[PDB]
């Protein structure tokens, strides 16, 4: 006793692509933990001084910090062509939107020279059009880096993702959690404080990137996130 | 705007004793009222905050920066009790009702174990 | 008893231009007072977490806030031509540099999509080249808004400036000072606090701009400056 | 990259007029600070004893005080014609109304012999008709003095305005603010009080008016405003 | 209903001159605030040790300080002729006297090498002759700087003035007022003190002077006024 | 034993007129009591801030309040002609001046659009000319309402007056007096306060006016008097 | 400017008694001077006004409006007595002479029936 | 910046006596700490100035004029002692070292001959 | 046993001159004591508000005070010619500089109309050139008054000087010293205060000057010195 359903035409188009990525790009992973208390405080401060114009989220902050880190270390903002390496100077980020019909790949352009409001508005307009199924092809064709977030589900601590064919890196974000940290109380002792953290995983190709480059990339991202004011410069 | 009340008994024998004794050794005679106000002053110094407290812009800005990384869990107040004994009662909204209680017990302790404290 | 010095060739090139601006552009001014305590705290916080890479100043913050305010109200980012109005979409700011051979106006491009570090580096490279007298002509030809600062002299509280020929607005910044303000002390009373303020004057042309537009422009600049975190937004 | 918009027919009708005013009328400005606590108390006292008949505002008080000050010093209630000076005996005030189709100037007549209720009713009927675009030409042709207010925007402390062609003065009002003042406490000491003030700027032509006349005009206006009961006198 | 008065012969002689100044000299203004408590104490100390020989005023102090500041920065003590710049070495100041037949400008010579008594005696003799209408023409023909004071009217906080044709600067003085300042009490805290201040405005031409030169001029004037003993130096 | 004096020529001119008024106009009276403490306080406040320009009195306040009440209820500002009713739009008030030669009837015009100072100056100039016997006939011919005051004599509590031939109303004012009133003391009891009051009588014709109209007229007058600030609007 | 003086006797026995007694039970010894100043402070709190008092602009304006419809009949002061006993004298103009008296009797009562009050 | 220290012994018996006695006659019990602070307050009132003191502009201007022709030789301070007994020590630079001593002896006198003074 | 040295050529040129002065000008002396505490305080106040521009001394103050005293009493600013008296209107002062080669006589011009800084700069430039032996003859030819100071040596209390041939007065200044003076302590007693004083000697010719004139001259000098502020007027 069982049932069989014919394979969809669109299911092979992604199956072949996924099968090509693994056999074409060696993978190596890097993990880190980020404290995001200050970022939450900033967001709360900036989401109450408004009258209804906008509303922000963590993903926009991560996108902007990604752009800055890409700028400081440009070797990740590259690509592997037939017989030559391609190096860019503009950062385009690919965001993943899930719908019952499948997974899309909206794009955001000019992140380096942009603010949070425009990024949010673009990500939401594109998410709406992706859900409503009137997306032009040029709008989801190519980027430099890809991001995935699963913070809506508290049961996902950390996970991995596959790199897209022409790209050389991808980032995966988990859900927040709480951990104990040591605090030097002014009385001259050590006490327990409760910090909130997220675990970030990055997958890199080893033909265009090396371990040290990825480690430096993670360091710049962390420095930009833990200290949020540095998002200005 | 729902409102609620909190109450606590009281015994004023010790204050009477201190007043009488002071009257016999020096000559100073003062009313119970000053004891009541002075106890109220020492009480409204260290009272917890409502669990539904919303901060202001300056507070969040200073945290986002790093000057006051250690937050606060205390805040002064301005309460005035209601007369009575064998009781002290207060009427306040629901949100602060709990904070208003820390006040009643603090005065309830000082006035029964520290009446002498409210003298000069 | 007196002495005479021949007029310089460059002094009439500027004399004729200044004499043309007054008779070609009616002027109306607007003044405001800005509190900059939070901006100074921010600058101190961001100038100590560095190791020597950069060093910031108030002018960069004012330039970025100017760009944001220009974006929200685009009627000022315009120009008056022979028989048509010119409206731009990119903000270029003209900064004034004083030298013994007279003042000069280095130009900064792409301010909207930029950070404080790049703005500071550009303003300082151009200031150095202006002082050393090797400036190309294309580098000081045209912008949309002009800024002047005199905070190096504590004796200048507020002052006025002349608008450039093709532009339709100019901003003048004074030196800081201290004033008394009311503070609601937690005890339930009102007390005196000592705030530090600057007085900003803006001169506008009345053929391309109206009073309400200038008032709104000043409001957006003030909102962005008093709340500095909104510079990210 | 830029965009162009054709100049409107009505924009040159005002551009030429503004360009004629600057080259025809030399300008000199005078500034003053007025305390308006007593006026606010009066307004609150007179806006609560009513049942719905009316509702007042600061502009009406300033208009009436302007009329009284004009009456005491008549040299400002004048005009410069081709070869003769024109001196009036009735005070007509021009109020400015801003609309998307540009600003407009409704006119109020017989202010000297009038009360606050009639002035408010006229200013509001004319503001409504100006907004609805059914204003007759005779209703905005000529006056003796012009007033501009920007107290709706708290970011405007003080500003300047251009004089109309046939008139010889204009007044500009800013937004309120708070300052410290000395109070002689009954105990026999000096203390700090927080007063609310507005900054008023007046622009005058120097062919019909002199500095002393403008200074006296400002003095009469200030005396009438700080002591509000004298509005009856 | 109205009245007409023929234009006076002397009113056009001044109307044409004022109309020529605006179209011939671009204007830019600078403002500052001066504390004059120490100057008032000095004046009280020097007006009581006399037996009737003299009596001083603030204007003489400002005139002498103006002369010193002119000496330190000589670029303002200049003039713009047909095709040559004129630079002087002696400071002559023009004072304004108002009369019903219009304003007049008595002149004081050799201010740099002079004392307060001679300046007061000259200013009062010339004021008397100006009021009595027996002034020779040579006595009001030319100077280097012009001053205007309106401290007789407490309702004038700050105001602007027009520059004379052959001159390149003018100073306008307002009336005193009181403001709060911070004082470091000897107990180790900060307190409120009530200082008395005046607001001084200076109007400059931009063909002979630049912004930095005017700012330095204001700085020298302020330094000489706040510290009054330096008047000897 | 007795004496006889021939009747004067001017005594019949008034006797006939008085005899015609009674037989031509039916009369009905209305009385009210007004509290005037606040009015006295206002007058004291406004008679001390002056330097000698003017000096006010109660009659001017009553005249202005009359004008306002006439404006609100226009049926009293009318007249009865041969076969048609006359309704006006301007308020002219007739004041009574007593002289040894007889009783005059000076007139004041344009009361609605006027201030207290002008009313006082007119009433005093006319009183002087009436006393000096050089009054033109046109100056005492017709009005709309007539007023009589006898507050100089403390022995007159209330009295009646006769209406003039062409007019339809007259007002009579008495002398002040003191009465007890109840005050709700903050302790929660009732106490005695001493108020000062005047009694005002109004005589009306019943062909042009009815009882309700007169009652409303008295109500408007009372409301304007007890609350004196309402004299502004 | 005519001037006049007012005088009143005094007895300082009770203050002496309080000082001596306090010295014997605790050790505190203080001078008569502080009693004099402290009595002067409690006195200059509630003193009537001269019958020829002229108000100011703010006062009349607030009355004409309706904020302070209840007027005032008291006003503080700053007096300093002159030494002496078996007397306290003050020199003041004629207008206030009467007000200066309310001060003398108020201190004359407190210092004779309330000396203990001026202790802490 | 050379630094130096100054020291002085102390005896706290009299303060103990006053505290005990006060506890037996009224009920008030207070710690030694308030005695220490109150003595420190009365001390920092009249302390000489360093011999190498340089004046400011306002001071010289007022002298050059004639308002304060009599100069000053005293100035307040803000000191905090260090705990200890059988000793009180302070650490200060060389210039003020001498001034810091006037403070130690002043407190050393008041606390041994005037303990009662620090009571209400 | 002894030694002989031939007389120098320059030693007779001064010997003859000195021998001519005594036999041509009768001499009479006048002495006075001056308190200079306030002057020292002023100098300290004015030598600390500078950044290195200048540095003052007592001699400049004495020179300026001399000039003022000369102006008040002009009979000393004169000279005795063959058969006529010469009276000047400009004050030139001769200062004495000692060098191993002999005694020079530098000159300062225009002291009346000058400040302390210029006087110091001139006296120091001339002292340097006198020490370096490149002094032009015109620079040490004639003056009106001569001054000598010996305050560098504490052992000189008072001394005399010889008058120059064409001049009619000379002043000699000693070294400071300390004396006791009475002070009326506020407690109502008399105490001892320590004042610092200098002794000034003046030598005058009796053909051009009399005793009373010299006494008045000394009085003006003393009044100007003890009260230093009076150096302004």
């Amino acid at each position: 006793a069982y049932t069989d359903v014919p394979i969809s035409g669109m299911r092979k188009t992604i199956a072949a692509r996924l099968k090509e990525s693994v056999t074409e790009n060696p993978h190596f992973f890097v993990s880190t933990n980020l404290s995001v208390s200050k970022l939450l405080k900033l967001r709360q401060a900036l989401n109450s001084s408004a009258d209804g114009r906008y509303k922000l989220s963590v993903n926009d902050f991560l996108i902007k910090a990604m752009g800055i880190a890409s700028k400081r270390v440009p070797t990740v903002n590259s690509s592997w062509r037939d017989g030559v390496i391609r190096q860019f100077e503009t950062v385009d980020v690919s965001v993943a939107v899930a719908t019952p019909n499948g997974l899309i790949t909206p794009i955001v352009k000019g992140v380096e020279g942009k603010g949070l409001e425009s990024i949010s508005a673009a990500v939401k307009e594109l998410a709406k059009k992706a859900r409503d199924g009137k997306l032009k092809p040029e709008e989801y064709q190519g980027g430099s880096i890809s991001i995935s977030n699963m913070g809506m589900n508290p049961a996902v601590q950390s996970f991995t993702a596959i790199i897209n064919p022409p790209q050389a890196a991808i980032l995966a974000v988990g859900a927040p959690q709480k951990v104990a940290v040591p605090v030097e109380n002014e009385d001259g002792t050590t006490g327990v404080s409760w910090d909130e953290q997220i675990i970030v995983t990055a997958s890199f190709d080893h033909k265009v990137v090396d371990g040290a480059v990825g480690a430096e990339w993670i360091r710049e991202l962390k420095k930009v996130i833990e200290n949020p004011l540095e998002l200005l410069l | 705007p729902p409102v609620a009340v909190v109450t606590a008994p009281i015994s004023l024998s010790a204050a009477i004793d201190v007043q009488n004794k002071l009257h016999k050794t020096i000559g100073v005679f003062l009313p119970l009222s000053t004891f009541i106000t002075r106890a109220t002053e020492i009480a409204n110094q260290k009272l917890p905050l409502p669990a539904n407290y919303q901060p202001t812009a300056d507070e969040l800005f200073n945290q986002v920066l790093g000057l006051d990384k250690v937050t606060r869990k205390e805040s002064r107040g301005s309460y005035t009790p209601t007369f009575g004994s064998f009781v002290f009662s207060l009427q306040v909204p629901k949100s602060e009702e709990k904070r208003a209680q820390a006040f009643l017990q603090k005065m309830k302790l000082v006035l029964e174990q520290e009446p002498d404290k409210l003298v000069r």
